[PDB]
RNA sequence: AGAACUGGCGCUGCGGGAUGAACCGAACGCCGGGUUAAGGCGCCCGAUGCCGACGCUCAUCAGACCCCAGAAAAGGUGUU
RNA sequence: UAGCCCUGAAAAUGGAUGGCGCUGGAGCGUCGGGCCCAUACCCGGCCGUCGCCGGCGUCGAGAGUGGACGGGAGCGGCGGCCCGGAGCCCCGCGGACGCUACGCCGCGACGAGUAGGAGGGCCGCUGCGGUGAGCCUUGAAGCCUAGGGCGCGGGCCCGG
């Protein structure tokens, strides 16, 4: 018994939406990563063209 | 640990015969094959009737045989009885049915053969009828012994009917207190 | 009553077409309902003292 | 590095300490042979910790490795040479051994019929001159 | 009630079942101090059966959400109404404390009855909390600390033993 | 509730119970479900041929809850590597054997 | 001394109760890794060698953990 | 009024929170986060037992969860001068193990034990009927053995 959860391609044996429920969970996280770190910096940018 | 159980987990039927006879050891590895290979019901359950004791494969007369063969039906099947066949002398004439059994006694097959019937073994009812078909497998009265009239209650308990173990039958022998309501009391 | 009332009841369900699913079932686990406090503020209620 | 088997498994064995009888160091009108403990209060019975360990079926080597001698092989005791060509088309799997009663005259010939049927025999120089 | 870790508030609501005789039941509701949520809604069915026929089989709760300060930066006066049991009778009791958040007054409260009058968690009732103001306090401890421009210094500090190694050659000062 | 602590799984305490621990019976024997088709082999007459579909009958309980429930081997879980709290009393007495509700859920992740 | 209900001991080892028939966990084929229960974690003795939290208590007989192995009424301007 | 402490509070060998000791606690109460280890739980190995089986297809020609011939009509496709027709293997003559059926194999669950009851014994002792073209004065039985091994054990084999 490989385990699902801990290797992928089982689980896709068990369930083959597994993948693609997992790289929208990847696609959006990378989305939802660079607009928050372009955001903290699209603060303290014209923040610091103040100064 | 698991549970509290008081253990029946080991079955306690028989997967061989107890008996050494070379030629029913070789039934058994023609039947255990067409049991789990054929498909079938019928040889599950002569394969099990061939495991059995000589109790439990009790012989079988010439008159339940026909008696059982000449109901609506039957009328060009084989008799197939996992035992010995016998011949009632009450029976008169015999019909030319087809018979399969083991062990045939010699005046139930000289009867048979003299009507015009066939007899089988287990050999060539395979080579006839592989699934068992068009069969009337028949058994014997198997509480048709002495010894089931000694089983029951007690012969001492209310009606009981059960025929007490005596030495030997008559007046004086097991016949007055219990058994008469002057002597003592009635059962 | 339940063998006579549920006998009659399936020959409706045969003219009208229906799985009125006449079995009997425990009582369920409570539907999610929907409470009104309506004008007021709950109660506001508290241990009592300890007097003998 | 004499007739080098098919292939030699790693033998485990559970134990390799030859169970002894209770009481038996104490005495010596009891042999070592073990006998189980029937008694109503001793421990070893009751299998109290840190006594003599009794003998059930857990203790059992593995299948495919049972009476393997430390070279690979399992042995096959014989007397003569007609019995040792019985082990002609098992000789990468079983040896043989002479019984301790072929003398040292028969003994020196079935154990060159051996070494052309390429069969290992565990005592070749036994009772030698 | 063990009362684990720091408490917490609990507002919770509730109300019987509506029978065939009554319809629309008022509604109660408590302020429970508590570990967790469930343990709660459980103290819930303990005081509402006590003043009320109300039971968890005839009622129901219909709201449990943790209530907590408006001010957890300003120092408060928290004065407390107690019922705790003694071995010989049961007692009302009256006490202050000073914290930041009435949870942690409360909490501070069940460490003082075991500290003090070894009154275990099952057995003392909470009445009421509530925060009051100064010069209506009533316990000279808390009343002590009602000084503008209040000072102490840290007499003879100790701390680190072990950690600063088991073995030196030096003699540690406590200031 | 001397004896068991009990409470309501979420979707993903069900998740990974089926699927870590999840065995099931055919006939006597206790399988790993490692295949789409052995609940489809047997418990196919109920429409729920596939791992997910006896998800979604266990988690929002519907019609054929009884016999997806009867299939799964009771699930074997290990010891909880979190420790427990007094083992003996209630889980609102401050100790775990009872209800709980939602806590139920931390704790099957310890278990599991 | 004698009953009721249930579980145990007897027939049963093991972990904890220093010790032990019956208490508390838990029931046992032979091992390796992981985790726990009851119970603990100054040193015997594995584990608090945590910069643990808050108080109460000084005894010229302190106290210290189910069963379980030592105490009552009464009394103290002893401290809280 | 109630918490701790004290008075009440006396027994015979010297003595027991288990001891040593312990007072910014190694005491008491109320809690925390770590941490420790049972034959218990989880994963894996191996042994046995029990349950449900498998394989007589050794079928390298076996192939079949539907199957053929040969005729009445239609194609996609194989070779065109839009007409068209079974090839039996062979340039390799080849292709592991098995299945004491009382045997072999697979999967799953289980394993305390007195009195007691069954089963298995290629455990052992003495003697008989068969049988090993058995063994031996080129050394049998017996006994001894810091020799080498096997079996879970009963025990057994070999070396000296
Ligand atoms: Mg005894
Ligand atoms: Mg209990
Ligand atoms: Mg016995």
């Amino acid at each position: 018994k490989k385990n699902p959860l801990k290797n992928l391609r089982i689980m896709l044996k068990l369930n083959p939406y597994a993948k693609t429920m997992r790289r929208n969970t990847i696609l959006r996280q990378a989305r939802n990563h660079k607009l928050r770190v372009d955001k903290a910096a699209a603060a303290a940018a014209a923040l610091q063209a103040k100064s | 640990g698991v549970d509290i159980r008081h253990n029946k987990d080991r079955k306690v039927r028989r997967k061989e015969p107890k008996s050494q006879d070379i030629y029913l050891r070789l039934l058994v590895k023609l039947y255990r094959f067409l049991a789990r290979r054929t498909n079938s019901t019928f040889n599950q359950v002569v394969l099990k009737r061939l495991f059995m004791s000589r109790t439990n494969r009790p012989p079988l007369s010439l008159s339940r045989m026909i008696r059982k063969m000449k109901l609506p039906g039957r009328e060009n099947k084989t008799a197939v009885v996992v035992g010995t066949i016998t011949d009632d002398v009450r029976v008169q004439e015999v019909p030319k049915l087809k018979v399969c059994a083991l062990r045939v006694t010699s005046r139930a097959r000289s009867r048979i053969l003299r009507a015009g019937g066939k007899i089988l073994t287990f050999d060539q009812l395979a080579l006839d009828s592989p699934k068992g078909c068009g069969t009337v497998l028949l058994s014997g009265p198997r509480k048709g012994r002495e010894v089931y009239r000694h089983f029951g209650k007690a012969p001492g308990t209310p009606h009981s009917h059960t025929k007490p173990y005596v030495r030997s039958k008559g007046r004086k022998f097991e016949r007055a207190r219990g058994r008469r309501a002057s002597r003592g009391y009635k059962n | 009553k339940r063998v006579k009332e549920n006998d009659q009841k399936k020959k409706e369900a045969k003219e009208k077409g229906t799985w009125v699913q006449l079995k009997r079932q425990p009582a369920p686990p409570r539907e999610a309902h929907f409470v009104r406090t309506n004008g007021k503020e709950p109660e506001l209620l508290e241990p009592i003292p300890y007097e003998f | 590095a004499a007739l080098r088997p098919l292939v030699k498994p790693k033998i485990v064995k559970k134990r390799t300490k030859k169970f002894i009888r209770h009481q038996s160091d104490r005495y010596v009108k009891i042999k070592r042979n073990w006998r189980k403990p029937r008694g109503i209060d001793n421990r070893v019975r009751r299998r109290f910790k840190g006594q003599i360990l009794m003998p059930n079926i857990g203790y059992g080597s593995n299948k495919k490795t049972k009476h393997m001698l430390p070279s690979g092989f399992r042995k096959f005791l014989v007397h003569n040479v007609k019995e040792l060509e019985v082990l002609l088309m098992c000789n990468k799997s079983y040896c043989a051994e002479i019984a301790h009663n072929v003398s040292s005259k028969n003994r020196k010939a079935i154990v060159e019929r051996a070494a052309q049927l390429a069969i290992r025999v565990t005592n070749p120089n036994a009772r030698l001159r | 009630m063990k009362a684990s870790g720091t408490l917490r508030e609990y507002k919770v609501v509730g109300r019987c079942l509506p029978t065939p005789k009554c319809h629309t039941p008022p509604l109660y509701r408590m302020r429970i101090f508590a570990p967790n949520h469930v343990v709660a809604k459980s103290r819930f069915w303990y005081f509402v059966s006590q003043l009320k026929k109300m039971k968890k089989s005839s009622g129901e709760i219909v709201y449990c959400g943790q209530v907590f300060e408006k001010s957890p930066l300003r120092v408060k006066n928290f004065g407390i109404w107690l019922r705790y049991d003694s071995r010989s009778g049961t007692h009302n009791m009256y006490r202050e404390y000073r914290d930041l958040t009435t949870a942690g007054a409360v909490t501070q409260c069940y460490r003082d009855m075991g500290a003090r009058h070894r009154a275990r968690a099952h057995s003392i009732q909470i009445m009421k909390v509530e925060e009051i103001a100064a010069s209506k306090c009533r316990r000279p401890a808390v009343k002590q600390f009602h000084d503008s421009k209040i000072k102490f210094p840290l007499p003879h500090r100790v701390l680190r033993r072990q950690h600063k190694p088991r073995f030196t050659t030096k003699r540690p000062n406590t200031f | 509730e001397p004896y068991i602590a009990w409470g309501y799984p979420n979707l993903k305490s069900v998740n990974e119970l089926i699927y870590k621990r999840g065995y099931g019976k055919i006939n006597k024997k206790r399988i790993a479900l490692t295949d789409n088709a052995l609940i489809a082999r047997s418990l196919g007459k109920y429409g729920i041929i596939c791992m997910e579909d006896l998800i979604h009958e266990i988690y929002t309980v519907g019609k054929r809850f009884k016999e997806a429930n009867n299939f799964l081997w009771p699930f074997k879980l290990s010891s909880p590597r979190g420790g427990m709290k007094k083992k003996t009393t209630h889980f609102v007495e401050g100790g775990d054997a009872g209800n709980r509700e939602d806590q139920i859920n931390r704790l099957i992740r310890r278990m599991n």
